[PDB]
């Protein structure tokens, strides 16, 4: 099974450097060319670099040539992207892709994409979030609970309910920038027989600040 | 640089309908030697990486459902889904790989699912003890599982409509029920919050001419 | 046998990575003389399988290619006699040279360079050279890719 696993994504100050890695498995890595494709916040897909099966031929677009260096180690089954002189317009999700032309015909474009690593190029300082519980009126058949995760930077944050147990009725509201910091929210809809009788907690993880905060939702009065 | 243009930017279709999305390249991607168009179509489902759908403008990738059909030549290409499934909810991008020295992608067409109109389930939340403790006070309103996406939220503090410090966030279409959700957050200082008593959030949706009203009083 | 008189022959290079829809990109004058291609082919074929470990499916498949070329040299002389003379005996050399002749010319080169450089080196050259021709001129570098 073809798997491409990118790593290395982080918050970098403009003018800085960062090295991305991509661990490939489930194919003869030395038989395929590899590329990097980035997806910007506007959701546009932009080709960054390609390197042939052997590491002999290297291709770059005008936007990245002279700043980024694509490389591979066919012995470690890894693809690399050394980024330098980083600018805010380099902020994107970076995907590792396998070029398909190497399978047989020229017909084949890039076929497999990895999950990506997000790169944030900013001078704004890394800030951990503040998690606030949202608890409720004459309770119906089902109750809506929530978590307000405020004032973090950079994106992203992951919110899980009952540490993954409560998955089915969860809504994750996309983050919005307010006073140079992100704010987001999450909601769960549980049966009234389960809350507050059983304990409901939201777990917020901000990997950038190596922060994990677990907030128990308690009723009011 | 061969620029790729996609139209429309988004489109809503009901399950079982035929969909046509267009791709236009600034210059021909037809080889003339091969007599093959160097065009590909990728599908990106929410929270996932793109997946190759079509190559050579018309040939389906291994494992691609028969409902997906690519056509066109030179500069004008189309991707056709006949007939749509809720699973086909994704952003579809076109790509030219003639160049390979400068690969380009289209802006993408967002395929959304058309559904039976659904009214929101509104819930209001007063500021938490720990939030007030820090000097801030955020009032939250969740407008869950509605359809279509168009919704209005007005916040009323003691009968008067407020328009300062309100941020609204929409969820993307639901994978299960194809509905939208939205969170409205009124942010005040502890002092500004303590100065008033009645906090109301009114939701206006296509489903009813009467607003859905939820409120609380500090008592 | 590998090589054939078929229009679109089933699995010609598939087992070795590449396909005919990739080798087609390379020019006809690039490949050398058929005699030199087969002479240097049989040169490595004999001394590598014995003695091993050097048993590669490249020179192993070459036996099914050189003998199939022999299965044509014996066939062509017989066809240009048993039937008529105009467009029956004279079109026999016209069939092999150069359409059927090019198929073996590129097939020999493909398997020879696979041992000379490496299966991946060839597949890489084949992909990168194809990529070079596809590129719209001027945005494309004038220096064409090489195999060394």
């Amino acid at each position: 099974e073809v798997q491409l696993v990118e790593s290395g994504g982080d918050l970098v100050k403009p003018g800085g450097s960062l090295k991305l890695s991509c661990a490939a498995s489930g194919f003869t890595f030395s038989s395929y060319g590899m590329s990097w494709v980035r997806q910007t916040p506007d959701k546009r897909l932009e080709w960054v670099a390609t390197i042939s099966s052997g590491g002999n031929y290297i291709y770059y677009p005008d936007t990245v040539k002279g700043r980024f260096t694509i490389s591979r180690d066919n012995a470690k089954n890894t693809l690399y992207l050394q980024m330098s002189s980083l600018k805010s317009e380099d902020t994107a999700m970076y995907y590792c892709t396998r070029e398909g032309a190497y399978s047989g015909s020229s017909s084949y474009p890039m076929d497999y994409w990895g999950q990506g690593t997000s790169v944030t190029v900013s001078s704004a300082k890394t800030t951990p979030p503040s998690v606030y519980p949202l608890a409720p009126d004459t309770t119906g058949s089902s109750v809506t609970l929530g978590c307000l995760v405020k004032g973090y930077f950079p994106e992203s944050v992951t919110v899980t309910w009952n540490s993954g147990s409560l998955s089915s009725s969860v809504h994750t509201f996309p983050a919005l920038l307010q006073s140079g910091l992100y704010t987001m929210s999450s909601s769960v809809t549980v049966p009234s027989s389960t809350w507050p009788s059983q304990t409901v907690t939201c777990s917020v993880a901000h990997p950038a600040s190596s922060t994990t905060v677990d907030k128990k939702l308690e009723p009011s009065g | 640089n061969i620029m790729m243009t996609q139209s429309p930017s988004s489109l809503a279709v009901s399950a079982g309908e035929k969909v046509t999305m267009n791709c236009k390249s600034s210059q021909s991607v037809l080889y003339s030697s091969n007599q093959k168009n160097y065009l590909a179509w990728y599908q990106q489902k929410p929270g996932q990486s793109p997946k190759l759908l079509i190559y050579w403008a018309s040939t389906r990738e291994s494992g691609v459902p028969d409902r997906f059909t690519g056509s066109g030549s030179g500069t004008d290409f189309t991707l056709t889904i006949s007939s749509v499934q809720t699973e086909d909810l994704a952003v579809y991008y076109c790509h030219q790989y003639l160049s390979s020295y400068m690969y380009t992608f289209g802006g993408g067409t967002k395929l959304e699912i058309k559904r039976a109109d659904a009214a929101p389930t509104v819930s209001i939340f007063p500021p938490s003890s720990e939030q007030l403790t820090s000097g801030g006070a955020s009032v939250v309103c969740f407008l869950n599982n509605f359809y279509p996406k168009d919704i209005n939220v007005k916040w009323k503090i003691d009968g008067s409509e407020r328009q300062n410090g309100v941020l609204n966030s929409w969820t993307d279409q639901d994978s299960k029920d194809s509905t939208y959700s939205m969170s409205s957050t009124l942010t005040l200082t502890k002092d500004e919050y303590e100065r008033h008593n009645s906090y109301t959030c009114e939701a206006t949706h296509k489903t009813s001419t009467s607003p859905i009203v939820k409120s609380f009083n500090r008592n | 046998c590998l090589g054939w008189l078929w229009g679109m022959d089933i699995d010609p290079y598939k087992e070795f990575g590449a396909t005919v829809e990739l080798l087609s990109f390379l020019p006809s004058d690039f490949f050398p003389s058929v005699r030199d291609l087969l002479d240097t082919a049989a040169a490595l074929y004999r001394d590598a399988l014995e003695s091993p470990e050097h048993a590669s499916p490249h020179h192993t498949a070459l036996r099914q290619a050189i003998l199939c070329w022999g299965d044509l040299m014996t066939l062509a002389t017989w066809v240009g006699t048993n039937l008529e003379d105009p467009a029956s005996r004279d079109l026999v050399v016209s069939y092999v040279n150069t359409n059927v002749g090019l198929k073996f010319r590129q097939l020999l080169w493909f398997h020879i360079s696979a041992l000379t450089f490496g299966r991946e080196t060839v597949l890489e050259y084949l992909v990168s050279f194809a990529v070079w021709i596809r590129t719209p001129p001027a945005y494309r570098p004038p220096n064409a890719p090489i195999l060394s």
